[PDB]
């Protein structure tokens, strides 16, 4: 998939070279916003009807295997059965993930607040000091 | 997409710069999502990586901070 | 009676001030009928100790009322006895029309009961009996 | 990032139409967006003497709800980073409001725009002050 | 109108019969946004007691009903 | 090649509005095209139960004139070779005509469509045949 | 300038190879119509604002040489 300028529609950009290096190097709010939104509207729009079908098919492929869905199929890699105390059931992984993540939130909030205070000196008048971070500046 | 951008604002702390209706699919534009790969290994790998590191200098009898082990 | 004979009745809507975008504050905080009564007809003041002009637009109505009254009683009997035929008859027709129009509204038969539900704690005050006698 | 140039819209069908009220599906949001684009086209031709081809894909909509209230803002034709300042959208609509009300059969109390209020008309009724004429008459 | 403007409820869902139930639900859902709203407390058989002043009945209520 | 699926439209402003008549610039052809696209969207959702995204670039217009009469036809969304057969355009319009008339303030004699004529209403007035009641009355 | 399919928007066609050989070989009414109309709407639309200017400039270049246009 490729994206091209609104001004000169004859130069189109792939992602691996070209669209990545804009997002990785540029410091121009408008150019980053263009690249960000354009990659999602030009190529995200194509993938939606296919993803809605991939979901449905993968779910049958899993239910026909004595699983609940494809999710519970993927978590099947962390499961142990009948070894006396080392057992681990596919439903525990969600508890462990959600319970270890609540101990990181304190550190991530400070790291996130520190970055916000330092982007406001690179793109002033675009970031509010009590809000989130715009997604195209990260 | 409504839940995607609800969870982004609440967990990650990141907001989108233009509104996105239900004709988009922003997660599908990521390499792992649109190539059918499991994504959780990158979570648990991060924690094992430091559990191993911390339980290994204590064998090497470390002195100071962990990050100078 | 004179302020009728016009379809946008004067007591139906508020007037606009000098800046013709917002209502007059007196007519905004209250009803337009209260405004037309208290400000456009009476121009009432704030106390009994504040007398003002004579307000010509009431002198005309007062003079018309007294002139009509003097016209009808120019000679006592033999002249009022000719006007009474209409004067004491028209009300009993207009009132029947208005009763028929009133008993078919929304709040009718819901506001009449308030008139015929007495409270036995009010009959023991001297004020009510004095007012009934008067 | 876009919430200070947005306008709020609130629509109350079952009040104005009473019944007979159509149902508000997506083909109504389409008509609404294109009518707003028409209003913008007119404002930039009889005030600024430019000619800009706004489309229905330049009206962005957010936070749809059952009350039938949402937010919208407008961008330049193909430049996603160019948000028309809200104070000009508030003029385009003040100009073409009587025509937007008709496309839907709403009447300025069922299509509130939350920030732009109706004004037009002074009470220049009487050239005669009928009451004194009745006075003389009798 | 105030209630449905607060929580953005459908137009034809809040009526006279089930008003208290929807009020209770919208409070128990989001106490903050509900508490900051302003309500009017007024009931029938309580506007009938609005005392009409002297010479202010034939000109205040009858014209208001004729209009 | 396209003239047997076209519909003719004739508009008479100064008759209906009398005066107050707006001027028919291109921002009116835009509104007209998008209103026709809305009508087509509705017809294919409450008759055929499909969902087709007609736009204002799928309504093709030909032979504009001062009388304000032109021709138009409709194509599938992105398939220039697919012309919706005229007999279905004549139904979509019969369905949404009362709503197209409003967007312009015309009234079914100033927005003739030349091939689709108005029909709706029988004279079901009298339940009493007032005349014999007056008869008895006297 | 290039043109690409409505179905698979990831295959675009130049003119000198690709769009010429359709018009020169195909016998499918719909494919010919697609190629024809698409080349004019994708690339004719770009050239119009430039041609309107080229005309004006070339006319001055000629009138300054004792020609009419
Ligand atoms: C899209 O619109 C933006 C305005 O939002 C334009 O950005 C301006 O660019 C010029 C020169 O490139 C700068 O002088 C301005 O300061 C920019 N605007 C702001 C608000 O800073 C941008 O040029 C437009 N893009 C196109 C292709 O026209
Ligand atoms: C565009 O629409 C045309 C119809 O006008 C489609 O052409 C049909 O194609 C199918 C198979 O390709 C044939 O069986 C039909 O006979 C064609 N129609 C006619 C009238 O002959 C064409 O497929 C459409 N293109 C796309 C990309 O959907
Ligand atoms: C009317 O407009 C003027 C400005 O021309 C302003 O000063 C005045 O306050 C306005 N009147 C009201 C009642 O707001
Ligand atoms: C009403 O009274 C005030 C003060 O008594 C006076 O200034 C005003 O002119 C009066 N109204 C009219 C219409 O004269
Ligand atoms: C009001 O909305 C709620 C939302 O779920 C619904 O359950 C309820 O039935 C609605 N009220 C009526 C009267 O239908
Ligand atoms: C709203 O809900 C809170 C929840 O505890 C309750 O304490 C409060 O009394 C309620 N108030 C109203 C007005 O419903």
């Amino acid at each position: 998939g490729k994206v091209c300028n609104p001004d000169n529609p004859q130069e189109c950009l792939l992602l691996e070279p070209g669209l990545n290096e804009i997002m990785a190097n540029s410091l121009d709010y408008n150019e980053r916003l263009w690249a960000w939104e354009s990659w999602r509207s030009e190529v995200g729009k194509q993938l939606r009807p296919l993803y809605e079908e991939y979901v449905v098919l993968k779910n049958e492929m899993a239910r026909a295997n004595h699983y609940e869905d494809y999710g519970d199929y993927w978590r099947g890699d962390y499961e142990v059965n009948g070894v006396d105390g080392y057992d681990y059931s596919r439903g525990q992984l969600i508890e462990d993930v959600e319970h270890t993540f609540e101990e990181i939130k304190p550190l991530y909030e400070h790291l996130h607040a520190y970055v916000r205070a330092k982007l406001m000196n690179a793109y002033p008048s675009y970031i509010s000091p009590i809000g989130c971070l715009p997604a195209h500046l990260l | 997409m409504k839940k995607w951008w609800e969870m982004k604002r609440e967990i990650v702390g990141v907001v989108e710069p233009v509104p996105h209706d239900e004709t988009y699919c922003d997660p599908a534009s990521l390499f792992h999502v649109s190539n059918d790969y499991s994504f959780i290994r990158y979570y648990t790998r991060t924690l094992y990586q430091f559990q191993f590191q911390e339980a290994l200098c204590q064998a090497a009898k470390h002195e100071g901070p962990l990050h100078k082990c | 009676l004179f302020n009728s004979f016009q379809e946008p009745l004067p007591w139906s809507d508020c007037p606009l001030n000098e800046n013709q975008t917002g209502y007059v504050d007196e007519c905004a905080r209250s009803s337009p009928v209260d405004y037309f009564w208290y400000r456009e007809t009476l121009n009432i003041s704030t106390s009994i100790s504040d007398s003002g002009s004579i307000q010509w637009w009431m002198l005309l109505c007062l003079a018309c009322a007294w002139s009509v009254l003097y016209m009808c009683t120019i000679r006592g009997i033999e002249t009022t006895g000719k006007a009474v035929y209409i004067t004491s008859t028209l009300p009993y027709v207009v009132l029947t029309i208005f009763l028929i129009r009133g008993l078919t509204l929304k709040g009718a038969t819901n506001g009449i009961v308030f008139l015929f539900t007495p409270n036995v704690t009010e009959l023991a005050q001297p004020d009510t009996w004095l007012d009934a006698g008067a | 990032p876009y919430a200070d140039q947005s306008i709020k819209v609130r629509i109350s069908l079952k009040s104005a139409l009473g019944d007979k009220a159509y149902e508000w599906n997506d083909n109504e949001m389409y008509l609404f967006r294109s009518s707003v684009a028409y209003a913008m086209r007119q404002y930039f031709l009889k005030v600024k003497n430019q000619m800009i081809l706004f489309g229905e894909e330049d009206v962005r909509v957010a936070n749809l709800k059952p009350r039938i209230s949402f937010n919208f803002f407008v961008t330049a034709p193909k430049n996603v980073s160019d948000i028309i300042p809200r104070t000009e959208v508030e003029k385009a609509i003040r100009m073409s409001r009587s025509r937007i009300n008709d496309a839907f059969r709403l009447n300025d109390n069922s299509l509130e725009f939350l920030g732009i209020q109706p004004t037009l008309g002074p009470p220049n009724q009487p050239p005669v002050s009928i009451w004194l004429i009745v006075f003389g008459v009798v | 109108l105030t209630l449905i403007n607060g929580f953005d409820l459908p137009e034809g869902n809040v009526t006279q019969e089930n008003f208290v139930d929807m009020q209770q639900r919208c409070n128990a859902s989001d106490p903050a946004a509900y508490a900051q709203l302003v309500f009017q407390t007024c009931d029938i058989n309580a506007f009938l007691s609005e005392a009409v002043e002297g010479t202010g009945l034939a000109f205040i209520v009858f014209t208001e009903a004729i209009t």
